């Protein structure tokens, strides 16, 4: 369960 | 099963339309991003001409934490005069109405999917939404609808809760923040039983939402309607988990339609003998919005 982020 | 095996008679729009006609294809998931709202006059990010072009930090949470006035200004600027869903929203509606949509998972916060008549049940707004807004104060969390929030964002007053005067924030997920619990729950159940992944208007750069495509079963066809190929494994990161392969000799189930999603969906609709139904819905619902 990560948090919103760019990639 | 993790056996990779080819269900599309060929890797094209017609192959997918045939697949959709088949009995094997009962449950469809859409994944959508800003591409499907661009034509409703709402900019995306990665588009060269509009997006991240006076004020990336205006959606990181800590920057919003320190200084929230920049965000509320942007949202007055981008805040559309009228909310007409696109042809591609309405295509999703058709899927609902024919009982083909298991779920639409969406990165968009514009609420258009609801305006097109997707229901809360149909919808994982994985990045939240402007539809609802809450006080940030734990002891309050008073809820507000989009009319109250607009009056503030257009008045140019920073929205403050009427009961306790904390900052009243729209229920979006900022960068940094965690996605809703419902996203993971729906993800656990949905991806067991999906027959077709329909991917529209997303670069698939934003995690964890991007990784959804690898949660599909390996023999689930995946159609991408987009301006650019997206989701291919990067040559370098892969070096060190179920990415898009449209072109190689190992390609077996992924298909790319490159163009506007309105044309793409309009094409697909046509193969399925839905074009008249789509034309009528879009024309009928816009008219109704025009008469509101
Ligand atoms: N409408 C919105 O709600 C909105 C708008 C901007 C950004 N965002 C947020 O920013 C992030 C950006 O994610 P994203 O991948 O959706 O946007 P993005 O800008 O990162 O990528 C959009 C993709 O859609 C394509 N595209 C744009 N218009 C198109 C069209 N008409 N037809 C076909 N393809 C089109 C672009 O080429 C690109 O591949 C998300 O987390 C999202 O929540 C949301
Ligand atoms: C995660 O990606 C959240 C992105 C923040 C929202 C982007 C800006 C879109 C605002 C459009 C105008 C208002 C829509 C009701
Ligand atoms: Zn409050």
């Amino acid at each position: 369960a990560p948090r919103k982020q760019l990639a | 099963g993790s056996q990779k095996e080819r269900l599309l008679d060929e890797l094209t729009l017609e192959g997918v339309a045939r697949y959709m006609q088949s009995e094997r294809c009962r449950r469809v998931i859409c994944l959508v991003g800003a591409g499907i709202s661009t034509s409703a006059g709402i900019p995306d990010f990665r588009s060269p001409s509009t997006g991240l072009y006076k004020y990336e930090a205006i959606f990181e949470i800590s920057y919003f934490k320190k200084h929230p006035e920049p965000f509320f200004a942007l949202a007055k600027e981008l805040y559309p005069g009228q909310f007409k869903p696109t042809i591609c929203h309405y295509f999703m509606r058709l899927l609902k109405d024919k009982g083909l949509l298991l779920r639409c998972y969406t990165q968009n916060i514009d609420t258009l999917e609801r305006i097109a008549g997707l229901e809360q049940e149909d919808l994982v707004e994985a990045h939240g939404t402007f539809y609802t807004s809450h006080c940030v104060s734990a002891s309050c969390r008073h809820e507000y609808p989009l009319s109250w929030m607009k009056e503030k964002i257009f008045s140019e007053v920073t929205p403050k809760c009427e009961d306790c005067q904390s900052l009243v924030k729209p229920d979006i997920v900022f960068f940094g923040e965690s996605l809703p619990a419902r996203f993971f729950s729906c993800m656990q159940s949905d991806f067991l039983k999906v027959d077709l992944l329909l991917v529209m208007g997303t670069s698939l750069q934003v995690q964890p939402f991007a990784s959804l495509i690898s949660k599909a079963p390996l023999s689930t066809p995946r159609l991408l309607i987009n301006k650019e190929k997206a989701g291919q494994s990067d040559p370098f990161l892969g070096m060190i988990g179920g990415g898009m392969d449209f072109d190689s000799k190992k390609a077996y189930r992924d298909v790319a339609w490159l163009g506007e999603c309105d044309q793409g969906c309009l094409a697909l609709a046509e193969l399925l003998g839905w074009k008249k139904e789509l034309e009528d819905l879009v024309r009928r619902e816009h008219a109704s919005i025009d008469a509101q």
